[PDB]
C-alpha cells in the first residue's frame, strides 16, 4: 500500500537523520561500555 | 517438655526443621511444572470461556 | 562524560514518539468535513 | 505448667470511644435496612 | 553540542506557544467540520 | 554463587532514573499497553458495531465523549483475544468487535498487579514498611470489582464501564436508574471514606501549614525546612490545643493520625467494592419493603424515597432502548412514563 | 505493642524518617515527583482538595444561574445529516428520564424554566 | 543523582535541537498523513462520514452473534453499496 | 482434531513464548554486558 | 419500634460525644 | 499490652495451642453445619419437589447433602418425591447428628491440646525450642489430601463404594443421585460433564500422592527457603489464604454460570437460562413437536411438565432479588401451587401477539405486545390521551392452553391486562401468598446468596493474603524502620544497585 | 409500617455484642496497674 | 408541601420514615424566596405545612 510508505517515509527519514547526527557518540558509548 | 507414646512415634516427622537443599535445588524442575500448570489453567479457562472450542466438547447444560 | 542511550532515554521515547505522531493525526482530523 | 506465651491485652479509652462510635454509627446506618 | 547554549526560558516559551497553538487548533475544531453539530 | 539470575538481579535493581526491578517486567509492558490502548482507541476506533456510537477523535468526538467502548452484548464474556475465534487474527475486525476493551482491561489488571509488586519490591530494597502497597489494595479492589467482577455477574462485558469520561458518567446514571446505587449502604460507606479522606487531606495539610515553627526569617516559610532535620517542623501541641478548643477533640498521636489517613479512604474504597460485587448479581439495595407496602396502600404517602424511585423509572424507560441496542426495545410514546406537561 | 506508643505527644523529634519515605516514593515514580520538603508537601495536601471543592461549589453556584454543563447532544452528524449518537447522547437519554419524571404533578407548561 | 545527563542540560544543547527540529516535525507529518490519506479509517475499520449508514437505512449494523461477528460486520460493509 | 481455535490457542501460546523469550534474552544480554562494580 | 430504635442509637451517639469531649484521656506533653 | 487486633498472635510459637485453636475452629464449623441442617429440616416442606423444591425454600445446606447422595429423611420422604424409603443411617438427620457429635469430640480434643500444650513433639530435637518443620508437614498433609481426593473420586463418585453424585438431564427435570464414570477425554474438561468431576478427582488425587511423597522426601532449596521464609509459619498463612481466595472465586463463578456440580434442581436456575430463554426454547420445541404430530393446541401445551414451565419464569431467576429482601423465594411471589397454563394473546384481527419479557436488569417493565416480526401491536399505555395501542382499542384477548386455565379465554380488558402483566415474567403460576405472608417482591435463590457470599469473601481474603504476605516478607520492619538508616542508602546514586551496600 | 420485626433484635445485638466487647477490654485495661 | 401543589411529602420518622428516607423537607414553592419566620404564619400548623422548619434551620 502506497499510503503506508507515504506515512512511514517521514519517520524513516527522521530516524536516518538522528542516526547520522548521533552515530559517532553512539559508537563511542558502545565501545566505552565494551 | 512432655513426652507421649504418640509423640515418640511422630517425633521423627518433626525433626528436620530448617534443613534445606543447597542452592537452587529442584527449582528448575518446579518452574517447569508451574509453566505446565499455567498452560493447563489457560486451557480450562478458555474452554469454559468458549475462546477455545474443541470437537465433541459442548460447553453447555446440553452436554448430558 | 554522559551516556546518550539509557533506560531513561527509551522510556522517554516510547511515550514521546507516538505522542507527536498522534498529535499530528488529531491536528489533521480538525480539517475533516462531513 | 504456666504457658509463657500469655500476653496482657489492652484497649485504651480513646480506642473505646472510637470503637463505640464506629459500632453506633454502623448501627444507625444499617438499622433502616434491617427493618426494611 | 555542549549542553547549555540555548537559554531555558526561550525553550520554555517556544514550547508553551506550541502547546497553545495545538490546543487552539483543537478548540477551533470543536466548531468546524466533524463534531461541530453543523 | 554469581550465576545469570543474580547478574540479572543486579541489572534490574540498578539505581537509575526510572527504577525497573523484577516487577518492572510485568508492570511496564502492561501499563504501557493499557495506556497506548486507550490512546489508540479513543483516537481512532469506533463503537458503531458494538453500541451504535461514535467514540473517537477520528469521528468527531472530543476529549469528554471519546471512549474505548465495551464489546457487543453478543460477545458474552469472551476474552476477545486477537487470535481468538471471534476476531480470528484480524486486527481491524478485532477493533470493530471491541477487542481493545478486553485488551485494556486485562493489560490494565496485570499492570496494577505489577505496580503493587513494584511498591513491595522498592519497599523491600529501601528498608521501609510496605504500607503504601497495602493502601494500594483499595484501587485494585475497586478496579477488579467494577471492571471485571461486575460485568462477569451480568450478561456480558457490554455492561462494564466503557473507558471514557462521558461513558463513565453514563455508568453512574445507569447505576442510579437500575441499581438505585445511591441507596446502597456500601456505596454510602465508600462516599464517607472518600469525602472523609479529602477532608483529612485538607485539614491535616492546613493544620501543619498553620502551626509551623518560625525556622527561618523569610516570609516564604517553605525555605525553613531541611529534609534531614530531626525536629518537628510544626507544633503538634499547639495544633492539639487549637483543635481541642475548636472542635472538642483533636489528635495527640502523630502515628495514629497518619495511620488514620491511611485507614479512612482505603476502607471506604473496599466497602464500595463489596457493594458493587453485590450489584454484579443485581443483589441491590433497591427498595424499602415497608415503604412500598404503605405507598401501595396509601396514595397520599410520599417520601423522597418514592420520589427517587419515580426518577429511576424515568431513567430506565428513556435510556434503555438507545443504551441497550441489542435488546431492540421499541417503547411507543404512549408507554413512556412522564409527569404532566414534560 | 502498638507502633503508636513509639510517638509521645509533644516530643521535639520527628517520629518518621522523611528521607526514607522520599527515597521510597521517589523510586516508585521518579525522584523529582516526590516531595522532600514537608512544608511544601503538607501545603499540597491542603491546597488540592480545597481548590477542587472551591470549584465544585462554584459549579453549583454558577449552575444556579443556568450556565450548565457541556451540551454535545447531536454534535456528531454523518455525511447525509443522520445523528450519530455518542456517549453524550446516551447521557441525554438518562437526563430526559429524570426530567420528565421529576415533580410529576408540578408542571403545566412544556418547558421547565426553573 | 542517578548518572543520566540532566534534562535541562540536554534540551538546551544545540545538538538536541538539531536532531529534534527534524525528528519531531517528521513524526507530526507522519501522523497527519496517516489521517489525511485515509489510512487510519482502513486500519481501524472506523466508518467515514458517508459510511455509517446505507442511503435509506436508519438501523445500526449491530453485531449480534459471537462467532459470526466478523462475517456480520463484513456483510454490513457489503450492504453499503 | 485441530479446530481453528485450537490452532489459535497454539499461536497465542507461541507468540507469548516468543515475546517473553526475546525480552529475557535481551535482558540477560544487557545484564551480562553492563555489570555492577563491587 | 423502629423510631425508638433510631432515636435511641442517635441519643447514644450524642452521649458519646459528651464523654469523648469532656472525659477524654488528657493529652500530656512529655 | 497486645492491641485487640493482635490477641491471637500468642499462638505463633505455640504449636500445641495453635492446634487447640484450629480444633476449636473445626468444632465450631462442624457444629454450624449440624445446627444449620437441623434448622433446615425443621423448616423444609418436602411435599412438592415440582413447584416447591428446596431452592424455593431458602435451603442452603440441604442441596450440598443432596449433591453427594444424601437424599432421604428418617421420617420416610426423599427429595425426589419418593415415600416409604429407608435411607439407612445416612439420612439428612443422620448427617446432621454426625456433624454435631464430631463437633463435641473436637471440642474435647481442643481442651486437651490447650491444657497439654507443652509436648516434646513440638520442640526441635537439637535446640529444644518450639519448631514445626513446615516443608515435611506440607508433604504429609498433601499426601493425605491426595489419598482423600483419590478415594472420593474412585469410590464415592463412581459408586464403586458409595452413592455417586447428583446428575440430571439438561433441563433439570429428572435429577437423581447416580454413579458416574470418569470421562478421560477432552470433554472431561467440560464443566457440564460430571464424568469430568470424577476423572479430575482420580487424576488430581494420584498427582497429590506423588507430589506429597516428593515434598516428604525432598527438602526445599536454600534459595526458595530464604525467599519464601519457610521457617516462618506466617508464610504458610499467606499462601494458604491465596489458594483459598483462588478457590473461592472459582466456586463463586461455577455457582453463577452453572456446572455439573451446581445442578439447577438443587440450587435453582441460572440467570443466563433466562437471558437466552433456555427453557422457553425447549418448551416451544416440545409443543411444536406435538403440533407436528397432529395434537391440538390444548394437548400440546397440556403435555408440558409443570416443572419445566416453572423454570421458564423470572421469579426463579437469581438475578431478580435484593440485598435486604430476606428469606426464601416463597416469601416473595409466594408458594407456587399450579401452572395456570400458557397464555396466548390475540388481537381483534386474530393475530397472535407476544408479550415482551422482562430483562433481569429491570425492577419494573412496561407491558408491550408485538407480532412475530417484532412490530408493536398493543400495550398498556401510560398517557391515555394519545394511546393508539391500548388493549381496548386493539381488542386484545388471552386464551390459556395447559395448566389450570386450559381451554379458557378472557376478553374483558382488565383481566387480559392482568395476565399480560404476569406474562412479562414468563409462564404464569398460581401462588399461595397467604401462608408465608408473602409480600410480592422477588428474592434471590441459594445460587444467588452462595455466589454473593463467596465473591465477597474471596475479595476480602485477597486483602488477607496481601497483609500476611507483607508481614512475612517485612517481619524485620514490622515495628518500624532502622533508627540508624543511613541517608545514603535511600538517596540516589550512592549505591549502583538499590539497597546493596556492596555496590557503593 | 410493616417492617421486618427481626430488625429490632438484629439491631440490638449489632450494637450490644461488639460494644460489650470493647467495654470488657477497656475496663480490664483500667484495672491493670 | 415542598412543591406548593398541596401534595405534602412525609419527611419525619414518626410519619413513616426511616433514617435513610427521612428529611426536613424544603419550604413550599408557593413561598419561593419569601422570608417565612414562625411569626409570619397564622399558626404553627400552617408553618409546618409550608415547611418553615427548613428555613429556620
Ligand atoms: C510482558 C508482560 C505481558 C503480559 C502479562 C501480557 C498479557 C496478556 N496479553 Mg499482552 N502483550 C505484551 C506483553 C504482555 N501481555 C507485549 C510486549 C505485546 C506486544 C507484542 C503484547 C501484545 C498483545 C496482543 C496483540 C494481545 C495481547 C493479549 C494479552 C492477554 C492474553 C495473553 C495470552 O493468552 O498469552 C498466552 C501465552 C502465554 C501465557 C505464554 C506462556 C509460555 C509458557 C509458560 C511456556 C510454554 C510455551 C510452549 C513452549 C509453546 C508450545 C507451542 C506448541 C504447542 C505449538 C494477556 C492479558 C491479548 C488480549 O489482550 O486479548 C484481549 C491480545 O490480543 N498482548
Ligand atoms: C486428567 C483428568 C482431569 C479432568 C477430566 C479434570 C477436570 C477438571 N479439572 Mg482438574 N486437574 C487434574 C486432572 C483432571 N482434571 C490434575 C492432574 C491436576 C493437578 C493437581 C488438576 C488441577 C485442577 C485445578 C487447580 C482445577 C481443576 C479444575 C477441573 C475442572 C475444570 C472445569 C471447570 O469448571 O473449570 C473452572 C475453573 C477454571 C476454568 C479455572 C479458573 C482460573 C481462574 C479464573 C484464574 C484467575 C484467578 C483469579 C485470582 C480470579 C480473580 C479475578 C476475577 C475476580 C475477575 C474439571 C472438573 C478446575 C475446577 O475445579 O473447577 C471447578 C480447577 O480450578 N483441576
Ligand atoms: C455462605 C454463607 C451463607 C449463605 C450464602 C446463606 C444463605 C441463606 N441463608 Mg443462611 N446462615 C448462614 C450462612 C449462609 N447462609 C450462617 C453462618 C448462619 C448462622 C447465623 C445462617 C443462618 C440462617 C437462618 C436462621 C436463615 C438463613 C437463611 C438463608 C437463606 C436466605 C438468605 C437471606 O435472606 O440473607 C439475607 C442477607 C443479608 C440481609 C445480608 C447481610 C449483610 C451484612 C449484615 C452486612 C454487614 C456489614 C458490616 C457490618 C460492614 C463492616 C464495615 C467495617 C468492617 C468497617 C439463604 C439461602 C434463611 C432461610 O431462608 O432458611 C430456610 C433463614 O431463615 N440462614
Ligand atoms: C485463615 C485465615 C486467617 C488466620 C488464621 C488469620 C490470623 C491472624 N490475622 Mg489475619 N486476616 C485474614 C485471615 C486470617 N488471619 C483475612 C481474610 C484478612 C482481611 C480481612 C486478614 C486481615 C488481618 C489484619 C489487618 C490483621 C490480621 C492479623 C492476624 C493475626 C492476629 C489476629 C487477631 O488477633 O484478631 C483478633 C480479632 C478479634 C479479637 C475480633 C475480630 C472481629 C471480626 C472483625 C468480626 C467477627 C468475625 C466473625 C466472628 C467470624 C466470621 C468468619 C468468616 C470467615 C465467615 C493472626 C495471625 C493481625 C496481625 O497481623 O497481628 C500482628 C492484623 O493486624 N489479619
Ligand atoms: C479516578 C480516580 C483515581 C485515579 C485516576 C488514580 C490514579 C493513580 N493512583 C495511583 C496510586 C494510588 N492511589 C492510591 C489511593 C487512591 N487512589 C484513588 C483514586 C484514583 N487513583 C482513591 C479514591 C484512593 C484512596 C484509597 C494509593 C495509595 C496510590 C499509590 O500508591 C499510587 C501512586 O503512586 O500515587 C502517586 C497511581 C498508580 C500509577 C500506576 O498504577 O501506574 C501503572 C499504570 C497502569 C498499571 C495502567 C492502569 C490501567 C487502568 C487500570 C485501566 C486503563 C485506564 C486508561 C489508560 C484511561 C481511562 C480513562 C477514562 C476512564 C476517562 C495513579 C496516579
Ligand atoms: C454473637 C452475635 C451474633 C449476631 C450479631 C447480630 C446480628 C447483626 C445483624 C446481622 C444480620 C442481619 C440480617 C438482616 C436482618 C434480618 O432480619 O434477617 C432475617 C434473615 C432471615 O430471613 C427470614 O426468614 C424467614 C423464614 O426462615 C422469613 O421468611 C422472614 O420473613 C425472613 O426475614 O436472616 C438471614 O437469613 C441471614 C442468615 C445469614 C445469611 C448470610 C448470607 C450473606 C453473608 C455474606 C455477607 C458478608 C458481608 C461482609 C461485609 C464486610
Ligand atoms: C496565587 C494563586 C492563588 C490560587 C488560589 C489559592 C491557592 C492557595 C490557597 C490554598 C488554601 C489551602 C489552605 C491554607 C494552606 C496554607 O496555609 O498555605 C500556606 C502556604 C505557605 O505560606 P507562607 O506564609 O510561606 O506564604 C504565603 C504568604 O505568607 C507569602 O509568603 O501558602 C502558600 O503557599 C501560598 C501560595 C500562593 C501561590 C499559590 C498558587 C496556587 C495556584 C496555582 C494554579 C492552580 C490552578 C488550577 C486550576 C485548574
Ligand atoms: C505528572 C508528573 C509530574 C512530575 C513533576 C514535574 C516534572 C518537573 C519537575 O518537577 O522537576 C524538573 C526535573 C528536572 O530534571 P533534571 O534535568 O535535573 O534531571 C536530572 C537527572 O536526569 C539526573 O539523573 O524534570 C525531570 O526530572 C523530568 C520530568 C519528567 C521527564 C519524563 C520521564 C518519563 C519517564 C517514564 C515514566 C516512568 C513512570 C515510572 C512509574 C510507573
Ligand atoms: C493498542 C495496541 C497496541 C499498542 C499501541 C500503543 C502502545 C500506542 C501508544 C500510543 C500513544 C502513546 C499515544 C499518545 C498520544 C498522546 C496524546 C494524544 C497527547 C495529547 C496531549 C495533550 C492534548 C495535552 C493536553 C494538555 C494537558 C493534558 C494538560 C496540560 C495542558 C495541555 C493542554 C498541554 C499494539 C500495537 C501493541 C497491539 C495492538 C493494540
Ligand atoms: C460436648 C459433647 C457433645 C455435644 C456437642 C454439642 C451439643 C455441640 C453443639 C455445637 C453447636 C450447636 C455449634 C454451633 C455453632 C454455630 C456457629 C459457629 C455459628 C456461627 C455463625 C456465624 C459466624 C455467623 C456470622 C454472620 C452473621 C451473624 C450475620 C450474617 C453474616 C455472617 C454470616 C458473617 C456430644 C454429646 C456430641 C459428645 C461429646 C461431648
Ligand atoms: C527462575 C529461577 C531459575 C534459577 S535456575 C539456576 O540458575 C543458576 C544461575 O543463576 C544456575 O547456576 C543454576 O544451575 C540453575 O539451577
Ligand atoms: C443418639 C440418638 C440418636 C438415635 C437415632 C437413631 C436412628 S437410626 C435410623 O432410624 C430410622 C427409623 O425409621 C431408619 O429408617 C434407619 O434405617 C435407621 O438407621
Ligand atoms: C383481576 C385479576 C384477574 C387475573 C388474576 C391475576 C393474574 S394471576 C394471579 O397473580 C397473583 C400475583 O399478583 C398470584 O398471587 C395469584 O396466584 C395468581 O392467581
Ligand atoms: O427540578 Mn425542575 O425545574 Ca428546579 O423547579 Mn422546575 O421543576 Mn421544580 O421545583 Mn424542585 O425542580
Ligand atoms: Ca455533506
Ligand atoms: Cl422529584
Ligand atoms: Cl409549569
Ligand atoms: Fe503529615
Ligand atoms: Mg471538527
Amino acid at each position: 500500500d502506497w499510503r503506508v510508505l507515504v506515512v512511514l517515509l517521514p519517520v524513516l527519514l527522521a530516524a536516518g537523520w538522528a542516526v547520522r547526527n548521533i552515530l559517532p557518540y553512539a559508537v563511542k558509548q558502545v565501545q566505552k561500555l565494551l | 517438655a512432655r513426652r507421649t507414646w504418640l509423640g515418640d512415634i511422630l517425633r521423627p516427622l518433626n525433626s528436620e526443621y530448617g534443613k534445606v537443599a543447597p542452592g537452587w535445588g529442584t527449582t528448575p524442575l518446579m518452574a517447569v511444572f508451574m509453566g505446565l500448570f499455567l498452560v493447563f489453567l489457560l486451557i480450562i479457562l478458555e474452554i469454559y470461556n468458549s475462546t477455545l472450542i474443541l470437537d465433541g466438547v459442548n460447553v453447555s447444560w446440553k452436554a448430558l | 562524560s554522559y551516556p546518550i542511550f539509557t533506560v531513561r532515554w527509551v522510556a522517554v521515547h516510547t511515550l514521546a514518539v507516538p505522542t507527536i505522531f498522534f498529535l499530528g493525526a488529531i491536528a489533521a482530523m480538525q480539517f475533516i468535513q462531513r | 505448667e504456666p504457658n509463657p506465651n500469655r500476653q496482657p491485652v489492652e484497649l485504651n479509652r480513646t480506642s473505646l470511644y472510637l470503637g463505640l462510635l464506629l459500632i453506633l454509627v454502623l448501627a444507625l446506618l444499617f438499622s433502616s435496612y434491617f427493618f426494611n | 553540542s555542549e549542553g547549555g547554549r540555548i537559554p531555558l526560558w526561550i525553550v520554555a516559551t517556544v514550547a508553551g506557544m506550541g502547546v497553545i497553538v495545538i490546543v487552539g487548533l483543537f478548540f477551533y475544531g470543536a466548531y468546524a467540520g466533524l463534531g461541530s453539530s453543523l | 554463587e554469581r550465576g545469570w539470575f543474580d547478574i540479572l538481579d543486579d541489572w534490574l535493581k540498578r539505581d537509575r532514573f526510572v527504577f525497573v526491578g523484577w516487577s518492572g517486567i510485568l508492570l511496564f509492558p502492561c501499563a504501557y499497553l493499557a495506556l497506548g490502548g486507550w490512546l489508540t482507541g479513543t483516537t481512532f476506533v469506533t463503537s458503531w458495531y458494538t453500541h451504535g456510537l461514535a467514540s473517537s477523535y477520528l469521528e468527531g468526538c472530543n476529549f469528554l465523549t471519546v471512549a474505548v467502548s465495551t464489546p457487543a452484548n453478543s460477545m458474552g464474556h469472551s476474552l476477545l483475544l486477537l487470535w481468538g475465534p471471534e476476531a480470528q487474527g484480524d486486527f481491524t475486525r478485532w477493533c470493530q468487535l471491541g477487542g481493545l476493551w478486553t485488551f485494556i482491561a486485562l493489560h490494565g489488571a496485570f499492570g496494577l498487579i505489577g505496580f503493587m509488586l513494584r511498591q513491595f519490591e522498592i519497599a523491600r530494597l529501601v528498608g521501609v514498611r510496605p504500607y503504601n502497597a497495602i493502601a494500594f489494595s483499595a484501587p485494585i479492589a475497586v478496579f477488579v470489582s467494577v471492571f471485571l467482577i461486575y460485568p462477569l455477574g451480568q450478561s456480558s462485558w457490554f455492561f462494564a464501564p466503557s473507558f471514557g469520561v462521558a461513558a463513565i458518567f453514563r455508568f453512574l446514571l445507569f447505576f442510579q436508574g437500575f441499581h438505585n446505587w445511591t441507596l446502597n449502604p456500601f456505596h454510602m460507606m465508600g462516599v464517607a471514606g472518600v469525602l472523609g479522606g479529602a477532608l483529612l487531606c485538607a485539614i491535616h495539610g492546613a493544620t501543619v501549614e498553620n502551626t509551623l515553627f518560625q525556622d527561618g526569617e523569610g516570609a516564604s516559610t517553605f525555605r525553613a525546612f531541611n529534609p534531614t532535620q530531626a525536629e518537628e517542623t510544626y507544633s503538634m501541641v499547639t495544633a492539639n490545643r487549637f483543635w481541642s478548643q475548636i472542635f472538642g477533640i483533636a489528635f495527640s498521636n502523630k502515628r495514629w493520625l497518619h495511620f488514620f489517613m491511611l485507614f479512612v479512604p482505603v476502607t471506604g474504597l473496599w466497602m464500595s467494592a463489596i457493594g458493587v460485587v453485590g450489584l454484579a448479581l443485581n443483589l441491590r439495595s433497591y427498595d424499602f419493603i415497608s415503604q412500598e407496602i404503605r405507598a401501595a396502600e396509601d396514595p397520599e404517602f410520599e417520601t423522597f424515597y418514592t420520589k427517587n424511585l419515580l426518577l429511576n423509572e424515568g431513567i430506565r424507560a428513556w435510556m434503555a432502548p438507545q443504551d441497550q441496542p441489542h435488546e431492540n426495545f421499541v417503547f411507543p410514546e404512549e408507554v413512556l412514563p412522564r409527569g404532566n406537561a414534560l | 505493642e502498638s507502633a503508636n506508643y513509639g510517638y509521645k505527644f509533644g516530643q521535639e523529634e520527628e517520629t518518621y524518617n522523611i528521607v526514607a519515605a522520599h527515597g521510597y516514593f521517589g523510586r516508585l515514580i521518579f525522584q523529582y515527583a516526590s516531595f522532600n520538603n514537608s512544608r511544601s508537601l503538607h501545603f499540597f495536601l491542603a491546597a488540592w482538595p480545597v481548590v477542587g471543592v472551591w470549584f465544585a461549589a462554584l459549579g453549583i453556584s454558577t449552575m444556579a444561574f443556568n450556565l450548565n454543563g457541556f451540551n454535545f447532544n447531536h454534535s456528531v452528524i454523518d455525511a447525509k445529516g443522520n445523528v450519530i449518537n455518542t456517549w453524550a447522547d446516551i447521557i441525554n437519554r438518562a437526563n430526559l428520564g429524570m426530567e420528565v419524571m421529576h415533580e410529576r404533578n408540578a408542571h403545566n407548561f412544556p418547558l421547565d424554566l426553573a | 543523582t542517578t548518572g543520566e545527563r540532566p534534562f535541562s542540560d540536554i534540551i538546551t544543547s544545540v545538538r538536541y535541537w538539531v536532531i529534534h527540529s527534524i525528528t519531531i516535525p517528521a513524526l507530526f507529518i507522519a501522523g497527519w498523513l496517516f489521517v489525511s490519506t485515509g489510512l487510519a479509517y482502513d486500519v481501524f475499520g472506523t466508518p467515514r462520514p458517508d459510511s455509517y449508514y446505507a442511503q435509506e437505512q436508519r438501523s445500526i449494523p449491530l453485531v449480534t452473534d459471537r462467532f459470526e461477528a466478523k462475517q456480520q460486520v463484513e456483510t454490513f460493509l457489503e450492504q453499503l453499496k | 482434531t485441530i479446530t481453528p481455535s485450537l490452532k489459535g490457542f497454539f499461536i497465542g501460546l507461541l507468540s507469548g513464548a516468543v515475546v517473553l523469550g526475546l525480552t529475557f534474552a535481551v535482558l540477560i544480554a544487557i545484564s551480562q554486558i553492563d555489570k555492577v562494580q563491587r | 419500634m423502629e423510631t425508638i430504635t433510631y432515636v435511641f442509637i442517635f441519643a447514644c451517639i450524642i452521649a458519646l460525644f459528651f464523654f469523648a469531649i469532656f472525659f477524654r484521656e488528657p493529652p500530656r506533653i512529655t | 499490652g497486645l492491641p485487640w487486633y493482635r490477641v491471637h498472635t500468642v499462638l505463633i510459637n505455640d504449636p500445641g495451642r495453635l492446634i487447640a485453636a484450629h480444633l476449636m475452629h473445626t468444632a465450631l464449623v462442624a457444629g454450624w453445619a449440624g445446627s444449620m441442617a437441623l434448622y433446615e429440616l425443621a423448616t423444609f416442606d418436602p411435599s412438592d419437589p415440582v413447584l416447591n423444591p428446596m431452592w424455593r425454600q431458602g435451603m442452603f445446606v440441604l442441596p450440598f447433602m443432596a449433591r453427594l447422595g444424601v437424599t432421604g429423611s428418617w421420617s420416610g420422604w426423599s427429595i425426589t418425591g419418593e415415600t416409604g424409603i429407608d435411607p439407612g443411617f445416612w439420612s439428612f438427620e443422620g448427617v446432621a447428628l454426625a456433624h454435631i457429635v464430631l463437633s463435641g469430640l473436637l471440642f474435647l480434643a481442643a481442651c486437651w491440646h490447650w491444657v497439654y500444650w507443652d509436648l516434646e513433639l513440638f520442640r526441635d530435637p537439637r535446640t529444644g525450642e518450639p519448631a514445626l518443620d513446615l516443608p515435611k508437614m506440607f508433604g504429609i498433609h498433601l499426601f493425605l489430601a491426595g489419598l482423600l481426593c483419590f478415594g472420593f473420586g474412585a469410590f464415592h463418585l463412581t459408586g464403586l463404594f458409595g452413592p455417586g453424585m447428583w446428575v440430571s438431564d439438561p433441563y433439570g427435570l429428572t435429577g437423581s443421585v447416580q454413579p458416574v464414570a470418569p470421562e478421560w477425554g477432552p470433554d472431561g474438561f467440560n464443566p457440564y460433564n460430571p464424568g469430568g468431576v470424577v476423572a479430575h478427582h482420580i487424576a488430581a488425587g494420584i498427582v497429590g500422592i506423588i507430589a506429597g511423597l516428593f515434598h516428604i522426601l525432598v527438602r526445599p532449596p536454600q534459595r526458595l527457603y530464604k525467599a519464601l521464609r519457610m521457617g516462618n509459619i506466617e508464610t504458610v498463612l499467606s499462601s494458604s489464604i491465596a489458594a483459598v481466595f483462588f478457590a473461592a472465586f472459582v466456586v463463586a463463578g461455577t455457582m453463577w454460570y452453572g456446572s455439573a456440580t451446581t445442578p439447577i434442581e438443587l440450587f435453582g436456575p441460572t440467570r443466563y437460562q433466562w437471558d437466552s430463554s433456555y427453557f422457553q426454547q425447549e418448551i416451544n420445541r416440545r409443543v411444536q413437536a406435538s403440533l407436528a404430530s397432529g395434537a391440538t393446541l390444548e394437548e400440546a401445551w397440556s403435555a408440558i411438565p409443570e416443572k419445566l414451565a416453572f423454570y421458564d419464569y423470572i421469579g426463579n431467576n437469581p438475578a431478580k432479588g435484593g440485598l435486604f429482601r430476606t428469606g426464601p423465594m416463597n416469601k416473595g411471589d409466594g408458594i407456587a401451587q399450579a401452572w395456570k397454563g400458557h397464555a396466548v394473546f390475540r388481537n381483534k384481527e386474530g393475530e397472535e401477539l407476544f408479550v415482551r419479557r422482562m430483562p433481569a436488569f429491570f425492577e419494573s417493565f412496561p407491558v408491550i405486545l408485538t407480532d412475530k416480526n417484532g412490530v408493536v401491536k398493543a400495550d398498556i399505555p401510560f398517557r391515555r390521551a394519545e394511546s393508539k395501542y391500548s388493549f381496548e382499542q386493539q381488542g386484545v384477548t388471552v386464551s390459556f392452553y395447559g395448566g389450570e386455565l386450559n381451554g379458557q379465554t378472557f376478553t374483558d380488558p382488565p383481566t387480559v391486562k392482568s395476565y399480560a402483566r404476569k406474562a412479562i415474567f414468563g409462564e404464569i403460576f398460581e401462588f399461595d401468598t397467604e401462608t408465608l405472608n408473602s409480600d410480592g417482591i422477588f428474592r434471590t435463590s441459594p445460587r444467588g446468596w452462595f455466589t454473593f457470599a463467596h465473591a465477597v469473601f474471596a475479595l476480602l481474603f485477597f486483602f488477607g493474603h496481601i497483609w500476611h504476605g507483607a508481614r512475612t516478607l517485612f517481619r524485620d520492619v514490622f515495628s518500624g524502620i532502622d533508627p540508624e538508616l543511613s541517608p545514603e542508602q535511600v538517596e540516589w546514586g550512592f549505591y549502583q544497585k538499590v539497597g546493596d551496600v556492596t555496590t557503593r | 409500617m410493616e417492617v421486618n420485626q427481626l430488625g429490632l433484635i438484629a439491631t440490638a445485638l449489632f450494637v450490644l455484642v461488639p460494644s460489650v466487647f470493647l467495654i470488657i477490654l477497656y475496663v480490664q485495661t483500667e484495672s491493670q496497674q | 408541601d415542598i412543591d406548593g401543589i398541596r401534595e405534602p411529602v412525609s419527611g419525619s420518622l414518626l410519619y413513616g420514615n426511616n433514617i435513610i428516607t427521612g428529611a426536613v423537607v424544603p419550604s413550599s414553592n408557593a413561598i419561593g424566596l419569601h422570608f417565612y419566620p414562625i411569626w409570619e404564619a397564622a399558626s404553627l400548623d400552617e408553618w409546618l405545612y409550608n415547611g418553615g422548619p427548613y428555613q429556620l434551620i
